[PDB]
């Protein structure tokens, strides 16, 4: 049925419908607009008048113009066809590259998936690289922090990370840029192409990329994170796989979604955040769980505000994470790739039951020699290196040795190392950890060790590196 | 009576006409009042409409009859402003008789997608060495200049302005820049006084200002950033390079906040409406690249924010730094111990980075940036200085030497290859034996000799856009020459 | 026209009217009060309603009163009759002398000079302060401000420069003192009567204040500033000569509106300030210039709350002046008077070219040494002083003589020091700096700085205190 626009004040329109009212969310099509303006329900003011958010700009709207009620909320193509293509919050088609062709349309309004439908058992997504998968394991159908800004390889482990996962499990994967820069948004488009995560000529591409840029009205920022979440619950419950739903930033989604609470006139919570911020975390997070046809593991790039952790927004955040990776500069510098911090990043499944006793023990070991060495780097620059025990310099070599044996080469990033990619299953990481733990391999050089994959292949790096 | 193609003004005062009428008046539409005053109506409501007078509603009576003019806000383009100073609307200020421009343009179009882009890789020269090489700013960018009071923003922007006099002046067509300088809430005379600098230097046959100052109506300063990136647009879409400088675009923002809390919107953080972000972000998401498809044209821009106290922290500050490809700090902490332009090295970034540097400045600035990195991690001890390693002695002997090679000079940018010249004398070491409060003299003596006698050389950099093992050797030959009869 | 009061809240008085209505920023006389009530229009509500804030006091007034549209803005008299007397808000003489008799009237609400009407010189205006003169020359023309907390020297500094420049100006001169101490108007008034400023038998007068303090209602401290505005106004353009114009203060020029804005129902701002602090700040500022028919040489005092200068009222101001001179509590408290902050205050034309190649290397030595000296202390509060290097603790030394010799004793404070007002030309000043940096003064000790005129005075300090040890 139509109304008509009654009122439109920025971002927020309001239309009188005369039959029947659209219950709240649905999509309303603005009818003499050359592009395609969409208004998504809000409130239901009474007199048969909703107040709406509108996805575009709203210059040029006239008081009567007609309003026409889709039916249900923002709908969009989920088809297996996705894959490769950039699509828009309204799921319009943005790389002017033709229609994208489904024949499954999904609303972007769903639910969580049921207390029954939950799974029980806490399983152990293997993303083929060795730092993240000893150190801090990620788990299938569990969020994961992604902290570090620019410079240290954010963008070449998530393509490392996409690769992997379509590879090693035959999943798809998903981006949501929410609020993402359009320089940036191109950049990393450029990049997948590049790097064969997206292919433009032989249908394989193993990516679906959505973006709500960064010019566009609040309430279009607020939805993309649910695209994004729709075409990957798409592939999780019509194809019953596993999914990656990579969504940055995760900042922009919390900020887009308190503008348009300011812009409906709610009173801001404690320091300017929506009221509803807790929910709307929840009503997003609590979609990306690991059901009983699949799994959706969430790689959630997170930024900090004012440095304070403690912030509604991070501290809203934290409550949902299952694990955190800590890219850092630091360890860009020392030639390290990818740049994970091996000591701050953290996850909630390195517990002996969930990954198991032999995991966990080498994990453990792991980190307290690399604890040990960081805290004897400080006496080595101060009271020198000639006054360390056997004990102490036996450590530091093993230290330098298993810093240098995080590092992998990425299938992704081989133009820059040039060294053929690898992929690392879990078990050889962890027999390569105890070994050189256990210093069955104090007799091999430190740089044998940098960039290679399993340890056998460290040893093969030794030898040809004396002949 | 009509009262679809026109109304009738119920109420007014501080600037918000409340009018009666106008059923066919269109979001963000431009009526007019009767008194000859214009109008921007901002929010249609279903009994009233609220318009933002673009002056003083001294002559804005109650039941005035207001006409609307059927159009959205649209600006004058073309090159027939280069060189003029236009108000927030395209009328001219200068006084130098009408504008003669033929296209026009809506102020409130969209950004160019995602395919019509292309990665930004030409260098836009500043002419500023801290600039030039430590943060570099492409061509297609947006990097913030965000700083506190009387640092040396708007003296970045005018040395940026002035210094692409010499790619104007050549016959190379690719490296022209046209440059727009929006001045925002502004003392006239201030304007005044940047107009009278830019003709000295000859910078104002090139260049577009916009002028909304103080005492303009508060939907002028909110308009003029728009406006400015209208007629730069207009150079972008014709296969020309454009430069737009915001200044400031926090008073943009205050306007912005005086309209709304005006027009009883809610007010959010600050007092700012929610609106204050999406306001920016669909300004500087103007600032592209367009691939050869499009013309191949570009528009940076350069926003200003001032920060109160260094709080960068705050609301806008924060809402221009995530949008934007990078950021100068100007501290004043450095400005006042000789470090001018003051321009922090730390805090500074440029997500584009290096790829956005001549092959020339990259081979020195490489290196630079890591020499100066290292000396900004041991620089505390620089008051200790002795009790310490020749290790740390010679990482702060070389800092320092090429800090005072950054400093530089009011309205004298520098050629690209002389920044490289100077750069690759103070890197490559033939300054470690020289006194720190001398360097500046060695510059200043060194520059204008190479520029004398050998201008082959630095022809050869400019053109080669790189700097040859030849090159190389005879620049190596030229520093040591010189620094030995010093 | 003729209007009824219809309802009367605070200083906001809404007015009804059935003929036609007032124009905004028109002049409503209320009929049947003792003494003049003036209430200037400020909104059109609908209805034939206006809203409305009264200059005076708003006691005893009455639901339906009359209300005479008197046609203009407030009109003020103006001409060279008013030098030499008092005015309030409505220009009305404040200082009982009869009334003034001009020919000439002025609307206090104009517009500003155009883009097309602006000057672009600069000349250094020697003040006579060491502080002022070497780091932030002032310029004739130019607008001038003091930023400063409560009890820092602003109007010990006002009353200096007013003595110093308006004694020996050949133009006239005016000052608008909004919204402060009435014991300060009253001691400046004969101050300048007892100066010869101001001449009560003859028409040889240089001044004409105008006075709106602290206990006017807001409504008329938020408009004073722009009568003693106008006054300077007709002095720039109708006698075609050069003027002063002191404001003090010009901060309660926005407190004023911010006190009256919620009553005309606006939401507030930021810090409680009205939504149009800075397009109604910047409607005053941007008529407070120099043109090419004429020459304002603006000084302002502005309050900084709770020495603030982050408030949006002082962050506002700072871009409408061409130099800033923000005097300091801290230095306040070393003893130093004037207090103004080296490192804080600031020119426009403090360039190699406007002040000299020697001036503007002198003034950046100067500022250098104490930002070393600033982060020098950081280290002494740990170490120790004993412990500091020996091309460090010259630093401190020297830092401190410049501390101290960047004090100066004025004529207006000798009730305050006892000590004997000096001034310092501009030579003088550059030298005397010159020599502290190079290492002349070494041998002197720093409290022979304290408080003197030219170097040389501080030699002879420095005898006497060696000869009386
Ligand atoms: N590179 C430089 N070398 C020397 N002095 C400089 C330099 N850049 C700026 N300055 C000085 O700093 C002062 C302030 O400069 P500028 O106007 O650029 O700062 P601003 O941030 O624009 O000021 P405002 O915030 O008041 O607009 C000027 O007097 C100028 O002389
Ligand atoms: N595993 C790796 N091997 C080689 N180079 C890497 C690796 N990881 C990161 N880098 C380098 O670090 C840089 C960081 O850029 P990138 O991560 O692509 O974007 P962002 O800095 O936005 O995350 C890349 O240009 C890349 O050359
Ligand atoms: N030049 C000076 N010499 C000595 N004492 C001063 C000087 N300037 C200010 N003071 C002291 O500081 C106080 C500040 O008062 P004043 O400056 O008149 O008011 P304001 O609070 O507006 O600055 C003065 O009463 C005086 O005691
Ligand atoms: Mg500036
Ligand atoms: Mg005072």
């Amino acid at each position: 049925t139509t109304g008509r626009i009654v009122a439109v004040i920025g971002a927020v329109v309001d239309v009188q419908f005369d039959e029947g009212l659209p219950p709240i969310l649905n999509a309303l099509e603005v009818q003499g607009r050359e592009t395609r303006l969409v208004l998504e329900v809000a409130q239901h003011l009474g007199e048969s008048t909703v107040r709406t958010i509108a996805m575009d700009g709203t210059e040029g709207l006239v008081r009567g113009q007609k309003v026409l009620d889709s039916g249900a909320p923002i709908r969009i193509p989920v088809g297996p066809e996705t894959l490769g293509r950039i699509m828009n919050v309204i799921g319009e088609p943005i790389d002017e590259r033709g229609p994208i062709k489904t024949k499954q349309f999904a609303a972007i309004h769903a639910e969580a998936p049921e207390f029954v439908e939950m799974s029980v058992e806490q399983e152990i997504l293997v993303t083929g690289i060795k730092v993240v998968d000893l150190l801090a394991p990620y788990a299938k159908g569990g969020k994961i922090g992604l902290f570090g800004g620019a410079g240290v390889g954010k963008t070449v482990l998530i393509m490392e990370l996409i690769n992997n996962v379509a590879k090693a499990h035959g999943g798809y994967s998903v981006f949501a840029g929410v609020g993402e820069r359009t320089r940036e948004g191109n950049d990393l488009y450029h990049e997948m192409i590049e790097s064969g995560v997206i292919n433009l000529k032989d249908a394989t591409s193993k990516v679906a990329l959505v973006y709500g840029q960064m010019n566009e009205p609040p309430g279009a920022r607020a939805r993309v994170a649910l695209t994004g979440l729709t075409v990957a619950e798409y592939f999780r419950d019509q194809e019953g796989q596993d999914v990656l739903l990579f969504i940055d930033n995760i900042f922009r989604f919390t900020q887009a979604g308190s503008e348009v609470s300011a812009l409906l006139g709610r009173i801001p919570s404690a320091v300017g955040y929506q009221p509803t911020l807790a929910t709307d975390m929840g009503t997003m997070q609590e979609r990306i769980t690991t059901t009983k046809k699949g799994s959706i593991t969430s790689v959630q790039a997170i930024y900090v505000p004012a440095d304070d952790l403690t912030d509604p927004a991070p501290a809203t955040t934290f409550a949902h994470l299952d694990a955190t990776t800590v890219l850092s500069r630091a360890i860009a510098e020392l030639g390290i790739y990818p740049a994970v911090d091996p000591l701050d990043s953290t996850s909630r499944i390195m517990d002996p039951n969930i990954v198991g006793s032999e995991h966990y023990d080498v994990a453990r070991g792991v980190q307290k020699i690399l604890q040990d060495y960081k805290s004897l780097q400080d006496i080595i620059a101060i009271l020198g290196m000639d006054e360390l025990s056997e004990e102490d310099k036996l450590t530091v070599s093993r230290a330098r040795k298993i810093q240098r044996f995080l590092s992998q080469p990425f299938q992704v990033a081989e133009v820059f190392t040039g060294h053929l990619g690898k992929l690392v299953p879990l078990k050889e990481t962890i027999k390569g950890f105890q070994q050189i733990l256990a210093g069955e391999y104090d007799h091999l050089p430190e740089q044998a060790f940098y960039m290679v994959g399993p340890i056998e292949e460290a040893v093969a790096k030794a030898d040809k590196l004396a002949e | 009576v009509d009262l679809e193609e026109t109304g009738r003004v119920l109420s007014i005062g501080d600037g918000i006409a409340r009018v009666h009428g106008l059923r066919n008046v269109q979001a963000e539409e431009m009526v007019e009042f009767s008194s000859g005053l214009k109008g921007m109506s901002l929010n249609l409501e279903p009994d009233n409409v609220g318009v933002v007078v673009f002056g003083n509603d001294k002559l804005i009576k109650e039941g005035d009859i207001v006409k609307r003019t059927g159009a959205i806000v649209d600006v004058p383009v073309g090159e027939e402003l280069l060189g003029r100073v236009v108000d927030a609307l395209g009328n001219a200020i200068d006084g130098k008789g009408p504008i003669g421009s033929k296209a026009r343009r809506r102020v409130g179009l969209k950004a160019p997608g995602i395919i019509p882009r292309i990665s930004v890789r030409e260098p836009m020269q500043t002419g500023i060495k801290a600039v030039d090489s430590l943060v570099p700013i492409g061509r297609g960018q947006r990097e913030l200049i965000i700083g506190d009071r009387q640092t040396g923003k708007t003296s970045i922007a005018i040395d940026t302005i002035i210094n692409q006099k010499r790619f104007n002046d050549g016959t190379d067509e690719k490296k022209k820049l046209y440059c727009i300088y929006v001045a925002i809430g502004q003392k006239r005379s201030t304007v005044a006084q940047l107009v009278k600098r830019l003709t000295d230097a000859d910078a104002m046959k090139y260049t577009i200002v916009v002028s909304a100052t103080a005492s303009d109506a508060a939907p002028l300063q909110y308009l003029a950033p728009y406006s400015g990136c209208s007629m730069g647009e207009y150079f972008r879409d014709n296969g020309k390079h454009a430069l737009i400088i915001y200044d400031d675009l926090s008073k943009q923002a205050v306007a912005y906040r005086q309209m709304s809390l005006l027009l009883r919107r809610p007010p959010g953080r600050e007092a700012y409406p929610g609106d204050v972000f999406y306001l920016h972000s669909r300004l500087l998401e103007r600032a592209a690249k367009m691939n050869d498809a499009f013309g191949g044209g570009s528009l940076t821009a350069l926003p200003v924010i001032e920060t109160q106290a260094g709080d960068v922290s705050a609301y806008i500050p924060t809402n221009v730094i995530s949008i934007t490809d990078g950021q100068i700090f100007l501290e004043t902490e450095l400005f006042y111990k000789g470090i001018r332009p003051a321009i922090n090295v730390g805090l500074s970034v440029s997500r584009v980075g290096s790829a956005a540097q001549t092959r020339a400045m990259k081979q020195v600035a490489g290196t630079m940036k890591l020499e100066l990195a290292q000396y900004r991690e041991v620089a505390a001890f620089a008051q200790f200085g002795s009790d310490l390693d020749a290790a740390t002695q010679q990482l702060l002997s070389r800092g320092v030497r090429l800090t005072e090679l950054l400093k530089q000079g009011q309205y004298s940018p520098m050629a690209i290859e002389e920044q490289v010249a100077v750069i690759y004398a103070g890197v490559r070491g033939y300054l470690d034996k020289l006194e720190p409060s001398k360097i500046t003299k060695f510059e200043n003596a060194f520059l204008s000799h190479v520029i004398s006698q050998h201008q082959a050389l630095l022809g050869k950099i400019r053109t080669d856009g790189k700097i040859s093992e030849e090159s190389d050797a005879k620049l190596k030959e030229i520093v040591t020459n010189f620094l030995a009869g010093f």
